[PDB]
This record gives structure tokens, C-alpha cells and sequence, in this order.
């Protein structure tokens, strides 16, 4: 009932059709459509679904932390100051 | 560079592979900088002597005949 060559359509610059199907696959990836489609494949029961929510919200919540830390300790990366001592 | 058994004899003391490898490390860093007559004997204190054998084929002498 919508317009039609407007959504998820991305446009071909001098015929690098490689770089549009990236750029296309990109952005269903960060909107979330493909693991959407991929999970929508098989229906998963709702406490299935549960779970896999909890697990990836833990998940995102220990890789944030993890990468929070690295970031901060990696300016310690630097050479050693006190060589021999 | 001696070797850690080397420096273990000159020490009398016993050493790890990473204590040896600190050793040295701290050594070469000695090495590099502008070292003076005293920094480059206390080097040379640790450095040994490599004999390089030429690989060059020894020449046999020219004899003559009767």
C-alpha cells in the first residue's frame, strides 16, 4: 500500500554494484531486518524468545563494559617507563 | 652476549630465562645510547668473544714434478 522504490533502496554509484550491496546489507544489519528475517525463519516461542532477549541484553551489557575498559587501559599500552627496575 | 649458564658463573647466583632476558634487554639499551669509555667496559665486561671460521676453501699448495 506504500510507495514503492523507497524503502531499503539504495542507489548505484558508476556501476560499483559490489559497494551498493554492501552499503544495502549494511544498513539491514544496524536496522536489525536480517536477524530479523533469520529469526522469524522458524517461529521461536515466546520463552525462547525470552531468553535470547536476556542472554543478548547480558551479552551487549558485558561487551560494552569490556570494551569501556580497554579503551580506558589502553592509553597503558605505551612503552615501559621503568625499564630494569 | 653471554649466555645464561655464562652469567650464572660470573654471579654465582642462580637465574631464570626471563631474568636473563631483562639482563640483557637493559644491556643493549646500555649499548645504544652515547656510552662513554667507562659504559662501554662495564659492556664489554659481559661480551665474549665469537671465533668467525671462514668458510673459504683452503687452497692446497702448487707442487711440481720431476
Amino acid at each position: 500500500k506504500h510507495l514503492k522504490f523507497i524503502a531499503r533502496t539504495v542507489m548505484v554509484q558508476e556501476g560499483n554494484v559490489e559497494s551498493a550491496y554492501r552499503t544495502l546489507n549494511r544498513i539491514l544489519t544496524m536496522d536489525g531486518l536480517i536477524e530479523d528475517i533469520k529469526h522469524r525463519r522458524y517461529y521461536e516461542k515466546p520463552c525462547r524468545r525470552r531468553q535470547r532477549e536476556s542472554y543478548e541484553r547480558c551479552r551487549r551489557i558485558y561487551n560494552m563494559e569490556m570494551a569501556r575498559k580497554i579503551n580506558f587501559l589502553m592509553r597503558k599500552n605505551r612503552a615501559d617507563p621503568w625499564q630494569g627496575c | 652476549w653471554l649466555i645464561k649458564e655464562e652469567l650464572e658463573e660470573m654471579l654465582v647466583e642462580k637465574l631464570s630465562d626471563l631474568d636473563y632476558m631483562q639482563f640483557i634487554r637493559l644491556l643493549e639499551k646500555l649499548l645504544t645510547s652515547q656510552c662513554g669509555a667507562a659504559e662501554e667496559e662495564f659492556v664489554q665486561r659481559f661480551r665474549r668473544s665469537v671465533t668467525l671460521e671462514s668458510k673459504k676453501q683452503l687452497i692446497e699448495p702448487v707442487q711440481y714434478d720431476e
